[PDB]
RNA sequence: GGCAGCCAACGUGUUGGCUGGGUAGGGGAGCGUCCUGCAUCCGGUGAAGCCGCCGAGUGAUCGAGUGGUGGAGGGUGUGG
RNA sequence: AAGUCCAAGAGUGCGGCAGUGAGACGGCGGGGGAUAAGCUCCGUGCGUCGAGAGGGAAACAGCCCAGAUCGCCGGCUAAG
RNA sequence: GGUGAAAAGUACCCCGGGAGGGGAGUGAAAGAGUACCUGAAACCGUGCGCUUACAAUCCGUCAGAGCCCUCGACGUGUCGUGGGGUGAUGGCGUGCCUUUUGAAGAAUGAGCCUGCGAGUCAGGGACAUGUCGCGAGGUUAACCCGGGUGGGGUAGCCGC
C-alpha cells in the first residue's frame, strides 16, 4: 500500500525518536598502569591485551 | 559564564539524524566520558562525532587554555549540510533519486567546575 | 469583568443523601446539580466548582413502572455479540450503588470536566458511609417553589 | 458603597474611585459626567426603587477616551468566493468615578 | 507658472482598466463570463 | 510561446503518464516559454490635432507671459566666438531660475553652442517651439528673430 | 515593464502568518494552510463574538438562578418580581452581585418577591 | 457608540434627519508592485531587501516610527 | 379613491455591459406512475435553498422562526 | 552569473589521516573564507518558557485556571485603562478550490516553499460614455520640411 496522508510532523517525530541507539555500559579496566573505559563484555579481552585502546 | 571552547566538523559524510543518534548519546556528559561513549559506540557516525568533540577540547586546552579534566560537551548538535543528487536506476527504467546527505557538526565544550 | 475562580477560592462542601424510597431519576438530577455546583452563585461552567455528594441507601432507591425488569442497561465489549444487558432490578441486586452512579453520571455532562466532577460521587449501598470525618450535611432534595 | 450605573446601553459595577471603560461619551478628558445608577448599594442599604434612583447620579471624570481591540472580520462563505474584510475599533470612553 | 507636475487630465477624463481576472474582490476568477459554455472561453458570432 | 525555440514537439503522451497535458516545452507555464501577453514593440504616437497642439503651446507661452516669465535678447554673446561663460553670465542677468528655454534661430549656432552645455538650459528653435518645453523651462529666453519668426508664422 | 511579484506577495503572506502565528503543524508554518485556517479563524471569531453575548448571558443566567434558589426563589420569578418593582438591574450586575455582595442579593430577591402578585399563578 | 446613498437647512454645502446578507453578474471607489515626465526630499553620519518591536487604517494594507542584518540606492506629490 | 411620504430603491421606454437558459425541496392544484419513489412533468405576485449567516428541528441546503453594516462581559422576544 | 576596493585568498600554532575546524593574522567588514554580495520560505536542528502520558482534537474561535517581563500608590507583592506569552478546562465549530439542485464530503485539484504561470496589443476598424475647435464645421492620409514630440500637406472621410 501508499501512505494515503503526508504523516503531521508530531506522529513523525514521535515515532521517528523511537531510532534512538544505546549508550554502552562502561567499565573501568587497568592497562599500561593506565585507567581506560572498555564495556565489561571486552573487560576480559582488555585485561589480556586483546582490545585495541589507541 | 562558563569558558567554551568551539569546533565545527562541516560537510562531513554522514546524515545529520545518523550524527544527532550518537550526539544525542554525548550531548551533556564530560569530554572524557562522551569520548568514551564515541569510542564503544556501534554507530560508524560515532567517529566523525568523536573527532570534533575531540577537536574541541584540544581548541579549549590549546587556544583557550583550560583544563582538559573539567571540560564538558556543552551544546552538540548535527545540521544537515548539502546534499548530492544521485540516480539509481529501477525496474521499467524508472530513475529513483538517491541523497548523499552531509551534516555539519558544531560542538562547544564549556569548562565547568564540579 | 464577570467573576472568574482563580486558585483556590472553589471551596468544597459535602452532602448526604438517603436514597431510600427516592425516585432514581430525581436522586441523580439532584445530585448532578450539586456535582456540577449549579446549585452556587461563583459557578462557572468550565470549573469543577461541584460539591460531593455521599449517596446512602442506593440499594433502597425507588423506581415507577416496570423500569426494574423492563428497563436494561447495556455494555457492549467491543466483541461481536458483545452486548451484555442487565435489568435494574438485577443490577440493583448485583451492584447495588451502580444504578445510582450511572444515573448521576449519565446526567452529569460527557467531558473531561465532568470525569472530574464525577470524583466527588461516593455511592453507598447502605445506610453508612466512611465519610463521616468530612461531616457531610442531610441533603434533602426540596423543590423551591413559584 | 458602590452603584450599578446606566451608561452606553450598558451598566457597570463602579464604586467611588473605579475606573471603567464604556460607550462613547461626548465630553472632554478630564470633564466630569453624571450618569443615572440602575441600583445603589451602601453597605447594607440597597436603593432600587426608582423614585430613589432619580435622586442619585454617579459621578465620574473623564480620563480620556480610546479605541478598543483591533477587531478583524473577514466574512468568509466557502465555494462562492465570498470574502469581506473588515476592521473595527470601538471609541470607548475611560471614566474615574469620583461620587455616587 | 504651470510645471510639467502642474498638469493633471480633465477630471472625469481618465478612467482605470477593469483588469479582469485579479482576485474575487474584482471580477475574479471566470472575468465576468460566468460558468462553463461556449461564451465562457470565446466569442460567438454576431451573425 | 510559438516564437520561442523549439516546443514543436508535444512533449509526453496525452494520457499515461500521470502528468499534467502539455502540448509544448515552451507553453507559458512552462520555465522558459513564451510569454502570453507580453509587450510588442508598438508606436505610442498619437495624432493630436494641430489646433490643439498650437493652442496647448500658446497657453503654455501664454503663462510664461502672464508671470513674466518671457525674455527676448538680441542674442547669447557678442561675437562670432562661442562662450558659454558669456551666455551664463547673460542668462543668470536674464533669469535665476534652474530651467530655461532657449528659443534661438537655426543660424544662430554661436548662441546654441555657447548656452548648450548650461546644466538646465535647454535650447530649441523657433519652429520647433511646443509645450513640453514651454511648460519645462521656468523661463523662455527668445532671440529677437526666433521671436519675431515665430509671431509672424503664428499671425500670418 | 517587468514586475516581480515578491515584494507585494510576501505582505499579504506574512500578514497571514503572523496572524496564525501559534496554530498547530502546517497551519502556522505554510502560508496556504495558514490562510485556510485564518479564513475559518476570522469566521469563528466574528460568530464566537457574536455569542459571546448570549454565553455570557447565560453565564449571568445561571448564576443568578442558582443564587435566586438559594434565597428561595426560582429565577424566573426573581426576574419577574424585579420586573414588576422596577429594578432596572441587568443580568451581569445582579450575577456580580450574588457573587461579591449575597447580602444585596438576598435584598433585591426581597424586593423581587414582594413585588411579584399575591399569586403568580392567578388568571390575571 | 462606529462606518456607507437621498432629504432640510441657512449659509461657502457641511451640519444634522430618513439608509446596507449575497453566488453569476453590473457599476463605483481604492490598496500594493514595477518602469517613467516633472517637482521635491532621504541616503556609507548607512538606500533597498530581509528578520523583528511597537503600533496604525473600514479593506487591500500601512511604517519620513523604531531595533538587528545589510551594503547603494530609495521615498513623497502629481501625471504617463 | 386613497395608502406606501428624507419615495418602493417601484413601473415604463431607450442605450448599459452582462450571466442565465442543468435547478432542488416544501405547501397547494394537477398529468404520467401503482393516484410508489428523495420519481418525472406542469401551474402557483407560493416559500425557502440556490445565492442565506443566525436560533430551533440531536446531527440534518429546501421545514419552522428570522434576512448578518460593525462593536458591546446590556435589555425584550420569534420558532422552540 | 555576484568574495573583496584590492587576493591583501588566512603565514604560524593546535585538534584531525584528511576533510573540517579553533587560535592567530588580512580586511571597513570573514555577520565577505575561492562551499564566498544580501541571504526569504519550505525543510532540518540545538537551547529556554508554558503545556501535555483517563484522552476521541477540520486542529481553530470565544470564555479561561495556573505558570515571566514593562510605570507606580505603598514599601515592598497586590493591585492596573495598563501592555506579550503557554494553555488545564468549558462552549461553539463539517478544510480550501472547482463543479454542482446539493460536497466536510468517501466528487475534482493541490505534499510543501520560493520564483514563474492566464482578457494583452495592432488598426483614423465598429458601437456606447468627460475634453480642443466650431458655429456648420471638424479633420487630415500618404507625403514634404524639422537632428524631437514641431510646422506644413484638402486627397479623402464624417456632418451638411
Amino acid at each position: 500500500a501508499v501512505p494515503k496522508r503526508r504523516m503531521s510532523r508530531a506522529n513523525t517525530r514521535s515515532r521517528r525518536a523511537q531510532w534512538k541507539a544505546e549508550a554502552p555500559g562502561l567499565v573501568t579496566v587497568s592497562v599500561a598502569g593506565q585507567q581506560r573505559k572498555v564495556p565489561r563484555r571486552l573487560l576480559k579481552a582488555a585485561r589480556l591485551g586483546l582490545v585495541d585502546l589507541d | 559564564e562558563f569558558p567554551s571552547a568551539t569546533a565545527k566538523a562541516r560537510y562531513v559524510r554522514v546524515s545529520a539524524t545518523k550524527a544527532r543518534r550518537v550526539i544525542d548519546l554525548v550531548r551533556g556528559k564530560s569530554v572524557e566520558e562522551a569520548l568514551d561513549i564515541l569510542r564503544w559506540a556501534p554507530q560508524a557516525a560515532s567517529e566523525p562525532v568523536a573527532k570534533v568533540i575531540a577537536s574541541a577540547a584540544a581548541n579549549a586546552q590549546n587556544n583557550e587554555g583550560l583544563d582538559p579534566s573539567t571540560l564538558v560537551v556543552a551544546t552538540v548538535y548535527a545540521d544537515e549540510g548539502p546534499t548530492a543528487k544521485r540516480i539509481r536506476p529501477r525496474a521499467q527504467g524508472r530513475a529513483f533519486r538517491i541523497r548523499k546527505r552531509t551534516s555539519h557538526i558544531t560542538v562547544i565544550v564549556e569548562s565547568r567546575p564540579p | 469583568p464577570t467573576y472568574t475562580p482563580k486558585a483556590g477560592d472553589t471551596t468544597r462542601s459535602w452532602y448526604v443523601i438517603d436514597a431510600s424510597d427516592v425516585v432514581l431519576g430525581r436522586l441523580a438530577s439532584a445530585a448532578a446539580t450539586l456535582l456540577r455546583g449549579k446549585h452556587k452563585p461563583t459557578f462557572t461552567p468550565n470549573v469543577d466548582g461541584g460539591d460531593f455528594v455521599i449517596v446512602i441507601n442506593a440499594d433502597k432507591i425507588a423506581v415507577s413502572g416496570d423500569k426494574l425488569t423492563k428497563k436494561f442497561a447495556y455494555r457492549h465489549s467491543g466483541y461481536p455479540g458483545g452486548l451484555r444487558k442487565r435489568t435494574i432490578g438485577e443490577l440493583l441486586e448485583k451492584h447495588p450503588t451502580r444504578v445510582v452512579e450511572n444515573a448521576i453520571i449519565g446526567m452529569l455532562p460527557h467531558n473531561k470536566l465532568g470525569r472530574q466532577i464525577q470524583k466527588k460521587l461516593k455511592v453507598y449501598a447502605g445506610p453508612d458511609h466512611p465519610h463521616a470525618a468530612q461531616q457531610p450535611i442531610p441533603f434533602e432534595i426540596k423543590q423551591v417553589a413559584q | 458603597t458602590y452603584a450599578i450605573v446606566k451608561t452606553g446601553g450598558k451598566q457597570y459595577k463602579v464604586a467611588a474611585g473605579d475606573v471603567v471603560k464604556v460607550e462613547k461619551l461626548d465630553s472632554e478628558p478630564g470633564a466630569s459626567v453624571s450618569l443615572p445608577v440602575a441600583l445603589v448599594v451602601d453597605g447594607a442599604n440597597v436603593t432600587s426603587k426608582a423614585d430613589d434612583l432619580a435622586k442619585v447620579a454617579v459621578t465620574a471624570e473623564v480620563l480620556e477616551h480610546t479605541k478598543g481591540p483591533k477587531i478583524r472580520i473577514h466574512k468568509f462563505k466557502n465555494k462562492t468566493g465570498y470574502h469581506k474584510r473588515q476592521g473595527h475599533r470601538q471609541q470607548l470612553t475611560v471614566l474615574k468615578v469620583t461620587g455616587i | 507658472v504651470i510645471k510639467l507636475h502642474d498638469l493633471k487630465p480633465a477630471p472625469g477624463e481618465k478612467k482605470a482598466k477593469t483588469r479582469v481576472g485579479r482576485g474575487e474582490g474584482s471580477k475574479g476568477k471566470t472575468a465576468g463570463r460566468g460558468t462553463k459554455g461556449t461564451k465562457a472561453r470565446k466569442n460567438v458570432p454576431v451573425m | 510561446r510559438g516564437e520561442v525555440s523549439g516546443g514543436g514537439k508535444k512533449p509526453y503522451r496525452q494520457k499515461g503518464t500521470g502528468r499534467a497535458r502539455q502540448g509544448s516545452t515552451r507553453a507559458p507555464q512552462f520555465t522558459g516559454g513564451g510569454t502570453v501577453h507580453g509587450p510588442k514593440p508598438r508606436d505610442y504616437s498619437q495624432r493630436t490635432p494641430k489646433k490643439m497642439i498650437a493652442a496647448a503651446l500658446r497657453g503654455a507661452l501664454s503663462d510664461r507671459a502672464r508671470n513674466d516669465r518671457i525674455h527676448a535678447v538680441t542674442e547669447l554673446v557678442e561675437g562670432q566666438t562661442p562662450s558659454t561663460k558669456s551666455a551664463k553670465t547673460f542668462l543668470g542677468t536674464l533669469t535665476e531660475n534652474k530651467k530655461v528655454l532657449v528659443v534661438i534661430g537655426r543660424t544662430d549656432e554661436v548662441g546654441a553652442k555657447s548656452v548648450r552645455n548650461l546644466p538646465g538650459v535647454h535650447v530649441i528653435s523657433p519652429d520647433q517651439l511646443n509645450t513640453y518645453d514651454v511648460l519645462n523651462a521656468d523661463d523662455v529666453v527668445f532671440s529677437v528673430e526666433a521671436l519675431n519668426a515665430y509671431i509672424s508664422a503664428n499671425s500670418k | 515593464a517587468r514586475v516581480k511579484r515578491a515584494l507585494n506577495a510576501q505582505k499579504k503572506r506574512r500578514t497571514v502568518l503572523k496572524a496564525s502565528k501559534g496554530y498547530r503543524g502546517q497551519r502556522s508554518r505554510l502560508y496556504r494552510k495558514a490562510k485556510e485556517q485564518q479564513l475559518h479563524s476570522l469566521t469563528y471569531a466574528y460568530r464566537d463574538r457574536r455569542a459571546r453575548k448570549g454565553e455570557f448571558r447565560k453565564l449571568w443566567i445561571s448564576r443568578i438562578n442558582a443564587a435566586a434558589r438559594a434565597n428561595d426563589i426560582t429565577y424566573n420569578r426573581l426576574i419577574q418580581g424585579l420586573k414588576a418593582a422596577g429594578v432596572e438591574v441587568d443580568r451581569k450586575n445582579l450575577a456580580e452581585l450574588a457573587v461579591s455582595d449575597p447580602a444585596a442579593f438576598t435584598a433585591l430577591v426581597d424586593v423581587a418577591r414582594a413585588a411579584l402578585p399575591e399569586d403568580v399563578n392567578a388568571p390575571s
